[PDB]
């Protein structure tokens, strides 16, 4: 609103708190925001290891199982995703 | 891989939220009946009791937009939230067992 | 009108009357493979 | 000291298409790799030019004026009213030095001319100027298509040029290439109508072939579209059609 | 601050937003052309004879530097009223194009010249527009302008069709229709001239003495500046937060040499969302770059006034390079979310208890 | 607002874009409804007679 | 004056097609839901046995 | 064309059913073939 | 008579009370006139828009 001017925010400051409410809304949304992902995603207690050998009675899982030479440790579908949208 | 326009969700979200902060920042270069959209110019031009006229133009009209924007903002988590806790339901019931 | 307008809906009644019996007959007839 | 020109080469003009010439950079500010949308006089895309093979032509609000010329037979214009001593006038030459610009009453004749021997001196435009108000004085504007658009606002006239070397035969080209700003004059004058003179061989005159085109401006809004370097490179005329 | 921010003596352990923090300019600079040849104003001011109301005189000035303080310290003025500027900071302004219009009325017609006014010259004679800006002078001359013998060569319009347009200049002297009948250039019955002389009298008591009356009229940023006012120039400075008057363009932030591609007409570049980025400045011709000083807002982190008094701070989104009450305190730790003091980073890895970001989050041990 | 004034025009133009993102925000709720209705009938590959 | 006048009446107006373009949000968030419900109900106890 | 809708211009009417791709509106809809 | 308005006039056969100039149905929208001449009702339509 003011642009770092003094007068601006004398003038403003006889509008009551308007701000602490405006800043409180924005607070509240970020925090839902990280409650959001948190409870979405964070459902295990324990980070698991596929075994090295993968005979699973002739199904392939290599196109989603995570590549160890991605930096990201990434999968093939998530690496096309990611690409896919902006 | 070759067909795209297949994740018209997420970018629809994206596309939102990116016009809602261009609308929000483009709102700023608006006279709202006043003599200029600038601060600065109205400060070196004329004398406080006169400026303060102008400046409380300027600030109703930005107040007013914020809290345009505010509403907007919290409309839109409220519908994200449902969208979370629905998907939230859907991993818990379709990954850890059988539907 | 004051500058305020009503817009149709895209689907009509008939259309609606439509998927409503198909699905009565499929339920009727099939049990719930047809789903 | 002018002689009446006896050829009456009467005959209706010709008309042709416009396509996507006359466009001019609106304003003095740096812009890069945005898109702007300004509201202003413009030359309507696919308009209906006319093509001249020196009659009195309406000014109306803004001229857009070219030639494909060769050797540079044009020479300059004539504002005004009038175009007599009652009223103001300006007067524009580019001669082979420095181009002359003049704002007084001059008492002009029915054929401006200019003559060539070939030596080179002879002016025959007018014949007295009492009252003179302004002058000036610039470098010389001078196969090849040259373009000018002229604008009277706000007792400000406006020059816009471009020149570009062209190799099509006949018709305007189809291309695109914006107008640079080139001069600006601080006169307000209350010009209605305008003219065009010619460089004719006086060895005896031989000038027939003068071929130019000639548009209006009307206002409305464009959508212009600016490169990495600040040069525009394309447009789209908003009420041309539903798609626009 | 927390405790002032939250209202209360005591704190929970969290993580809460305070205030922002922002780098202050240190000097200030002022540059403008080079120009300095005085402006004519005396010789308009001053000039002997001035023309009818209804023609009045218009003169155009530019290319100079004006001072109005000498006008405006000057009691000779009976009025002095501007309109879109306080008269004191004309001197800090750079104009183009000032209007100067001159002519000689009524005293008790002084009144009508303003904007959105309605009477007889200010519909007849001349007209301000609306949003006019500018000033308005008028000063007796009831010792020069008035002669005993009667001052009949002033004249002004009394009838027209409709009325005038502003800044508009009607000179056309024709007999006016008042009823049904032709005139056909005759001053008869229904028929009147638009022209009346006035009475200028020395005789005459106040609101019938002559009086001169100038309006300046400006612009506000349509060209570059070419009439400016009485300011010294200062040097140039680079890679310093300090505030800027760019030839009536005021600012603040650092100014640095940019390679924009500049066009010889174009004298300020402009990026999307309409801020002014880049500016030439007028001695040199030098394409500049501004860009604002860092700025950010503060975090505390605390355990808690129940368990302890030592807390830590967050910088948002700001390089560890411009830090500066928490200049040294402990070591710093530069992170995706900013930069932290007050700290110490581990290698090792708990569960998260206060959370800060990009996947990192601290606690009480220290 | 204005109901066909010149000057109610003009000075409503000088408030920027308050009036792009109401009939963006009407627009929503009518696809949205739309979608409502589509998706809560239409759940059917033939018409079964 | 006018244009005070015209600016009163037009703030006061622009105030009240807020007011009313909110309410409209709200009541369509509220009809969604309550569709979603609707849909979820038709699918799990038409299509079949719950 | 007139519609339910309102009025259509640019598109040709046919007798012929479709699946729908750009909604018009009353049960309508136009598609690209002209 | 001082009441001001644009939109398209017909013919109706709604029956004043002979004391009524005009009439309106809700949130004071006229819908008919009496001409001050002629003494007959008209019955007024917004112009087309969309
Ligand atoms: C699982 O599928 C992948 C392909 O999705 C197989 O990887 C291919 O292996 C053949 C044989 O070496 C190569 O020619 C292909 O180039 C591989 N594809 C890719 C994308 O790299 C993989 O072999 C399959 N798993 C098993 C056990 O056969
Ligand atoms: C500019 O000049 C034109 C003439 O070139 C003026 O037009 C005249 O207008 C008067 C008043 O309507 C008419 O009686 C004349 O017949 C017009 N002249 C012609 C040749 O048609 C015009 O009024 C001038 N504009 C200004 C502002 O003075
Ligand atoms: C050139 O300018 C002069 C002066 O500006 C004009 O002379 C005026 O002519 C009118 C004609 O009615 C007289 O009323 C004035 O008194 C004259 N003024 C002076 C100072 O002599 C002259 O007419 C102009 N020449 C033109 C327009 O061709
Ligand atoms: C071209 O026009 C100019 C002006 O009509 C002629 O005269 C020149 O005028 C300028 C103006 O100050 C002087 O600086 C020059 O010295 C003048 N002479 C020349 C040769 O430039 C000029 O003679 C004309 N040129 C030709 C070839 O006719
Ligand atoms: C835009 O500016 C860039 C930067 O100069 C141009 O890129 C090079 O420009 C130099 C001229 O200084 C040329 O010699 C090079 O050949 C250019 N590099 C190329 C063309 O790859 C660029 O040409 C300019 N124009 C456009 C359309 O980008
Ligand atoms: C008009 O002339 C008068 C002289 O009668 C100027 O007034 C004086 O100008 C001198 C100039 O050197 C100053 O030193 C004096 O202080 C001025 N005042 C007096 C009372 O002598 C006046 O300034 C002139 N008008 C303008 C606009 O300059
Ligand atoms: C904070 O500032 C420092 C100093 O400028 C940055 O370090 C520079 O990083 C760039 C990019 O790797 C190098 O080209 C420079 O040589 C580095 N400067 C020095 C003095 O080493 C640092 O990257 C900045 N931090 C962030 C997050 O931007
Ligand atoms: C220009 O007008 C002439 C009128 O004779 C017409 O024949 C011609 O087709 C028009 N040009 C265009 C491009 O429509
Ligand atoms: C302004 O003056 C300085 C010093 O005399 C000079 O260096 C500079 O080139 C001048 N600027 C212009 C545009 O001439
Ligand atoms: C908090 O304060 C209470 C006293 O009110 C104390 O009993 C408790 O131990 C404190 N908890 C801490 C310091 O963690
Ligand atoms: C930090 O990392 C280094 C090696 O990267 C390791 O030796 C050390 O134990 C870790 N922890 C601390 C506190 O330095
Ligand atoms: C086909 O449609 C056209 C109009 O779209 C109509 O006039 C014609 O009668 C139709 N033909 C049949 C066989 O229905």
């Amino acid at each position: 609103i003011c642009g770092d001017s003094t007068e601006c925010s004398n003038l403003l400051l006889q509008y009551g708190s308007f701000c602490t409410q405006l800043n409180r809304a924005l607070t509240g949304i970020a925090v839902e925001q990280d409650k959001n992902t948190q409870e979405v995603f964070a459902q295990v207690k324990q980070i698991y290891k596929t075994p090295p050998i993968k005979d699973f009675g002739g199904f392939n899982f290599s196109q989603i199982l995570p590549d160890p030479s991605k930096p990201s440790k990434r999968s093939f579908i998530e690496d096309l995703l990611f690409n896919k949208v902006t | 891989s070759s067909t795209a326009s297949a994740l018209g969700k997420l970018q629809d979200v994206v596309n939102q939220n990116a016009q809602a902060l261009n609308t929000l920042v483009k709102q700023l270069s608006s006279n709202f009946g006043a003599i200029s959209s600038v601060l600065n110019d109205i400060l070196s031009r004329l004398d406080p009791p006169e400026a303060e006229v102008q400046i409380d133009r300027l600030i109703t009209g930005r107040l007013q937009s914020l809290q345009t924007y505010v509403t907007q903002q919290l409309i839109r988590a409220a519908e994200i939230r449902a969208s979370a806790n629905l998907a939230a339901t859907k991993m818990s019931e379709c990954v850890l067992g059988q539907s | 009108f004051n500058g305020l307008t009503v817009l149709p809906p895209l689907l009509t009644d008939e259309m609606i009357a439509q998927y409503t019996s198909a699905l009565l007959a499929g339920t009727i007839t099939s049990g719930w493979t047809f789903g | 000291q002018c002689v009446n020109l006896t050829t009456r080469t009467q005959l209706p003009p010709a008309y042709t298409n416009s396509f996507t010439r006359g466009v001019y950079y609106p304003d003095k500010v740096f812009r890069s790799s945005v898109l702007h949308s300004t509201q202003d006089l413009f030359l309507p895309f696919f308009s209906n030019v006319t093509w001249f093979h020196n009659p009195v032509l309406p000014f109306n609000d803004g001229v857009y004026f070219a030639s494909t010329e060769k050797s540079n037979i044009i020479r300059g214009w004539i504002f005004g009213t009038t175009l007599d001593s009652k009223t103001q006038s300006l007067l524009i030459v580019n001669n082979a030095t420095n181009v002359v610009i003049k704002v007084c009453e001059f008492q002009f004749c029915n054929d401006p001319f200019l003559d060539v021997y070939y030596m080179k001196s002879e002016f025959r435009v007018y014949s007295s100027a009492n009252n003179c108000t302004f002058e000036y004085v610039s470098q010389p504007f001078l196969k090849n298509l040259r373009e000018f658009v002229f604008k009277n606002i706000d007792g400000y006239f406006k020059i816009y040029s471009k020149h570009t070397p062209i190799n099509l035969v006949r018709d305007l080209p189809q291309g695109f290439s914006a107008l640079e700003p080139l001069v600006d004059l601080p006169i307000g004058i209350n010009i209605t109508r305008f003219q065009t003179l010619l460089a004719l061989h006086r060895s005896g005159w031989t000038a027939g072939a003068a071929a130019y085109y000639v548009g209006y401006l009307q206002p409305r809004t464009f959508l212009l579209k600016y490169n990495e370097n600040g040069t525009i490179t394309d447009a789209v005329d908003c009420a041309l059609d539903p798609l626009s | 601050e927390t405790k002032c921010t939250l209202k209360s003596f005591t704190v929970e352990k969290g993580i809460y937003q305070t205030s922002n923090f922002r780098v202050q300019p240190t000097e200030s600079i002022v540059r403008f052309p080079n120009i300095t040849n005085l402006c004519p104003f005396g010789e308009v001011f001053n000039a002997t004879r001035f023309a009818s109301v209804y023609a009045w005189n218009r003169k155009r000035i530019s290319n100079c530097v004006a001072d109005y303080s000498v006008l405006y310290n000057s009691a000779s003025f009976s009025t002095f009223k501007c309109y879109g500027v306080s008269p004191t900071k004309l001197n800090d302004l750079c104009f183009t194009n000032v209007y100067a219009d001159s002519f000689v009325i009524r005293g008790d017609e002084v009144r009508q010249i303003a904007p959105g006014q309605t009477g007889k010259i200010a519909d007849y004679n001349y007209k301000l527009p609306d949003d006019f800006t500018g000033c308005v002078i008028a000063w007796n001359s009831n010792n020069l302008d008035s002669k005993v013998g009667g001052n009949y060569n002033y004249r002004y319009r009394l009838f027209r069709k409709s009325n005038l347009k502003p800044f508009e200049r009607d000179i056309s002297t024709e007999i006016y229709q008042a009823g049904s009948t032709p005139c056909n250039g005759v001053q008869g019955f229904n028929c009147y001239f638009p022209l009346q002389s006035y009475g200028f009298q020395p005789t005459n008591g106040v609101g019938y003495q002559p009086y001169r009356v100038v309006v300046l009229s400006f612009e506000l940023l349509h060209a570059p500046a070419t009439v400016c006012g009485p300011k010294k120039s200062t040097n140039l400075v680079k890679n310093k937060c300090v505030n800027f008057n760019f030839n009536g363009l005021t600012g603040t932030g650092v100014l640095t040499e940019s390679n924009k591609k500049f066009l010889p007409f174009q004298q300020f570049g402009r990026d999307i969302a309409d801020t002014t980025d880049a500016v030439r400045d007028p001695q040199t011709l030098e394409i500049l770059d501004i860009t604002p000083c860092s700025f950010g807002g503060v975090s505390v982190i605390t355990p808690g006034t129940n368990t302890s008094n030592q807390v830590a701070v967050l910088y948002q989104g700001v390089n560890c390079t411009e830090v500066p009450v928490y200049s040294t305190g402990s070591n710093v730790f530069q992170t995706r979310a900013g930069c932290l003091i007050g700290a110490e980073h581990v290698n090792n890895s708990y569960e998260c208890d206060i959370p800060i970001g990009a996947g990192i989050c601290a606690s009480y041990q220290s």
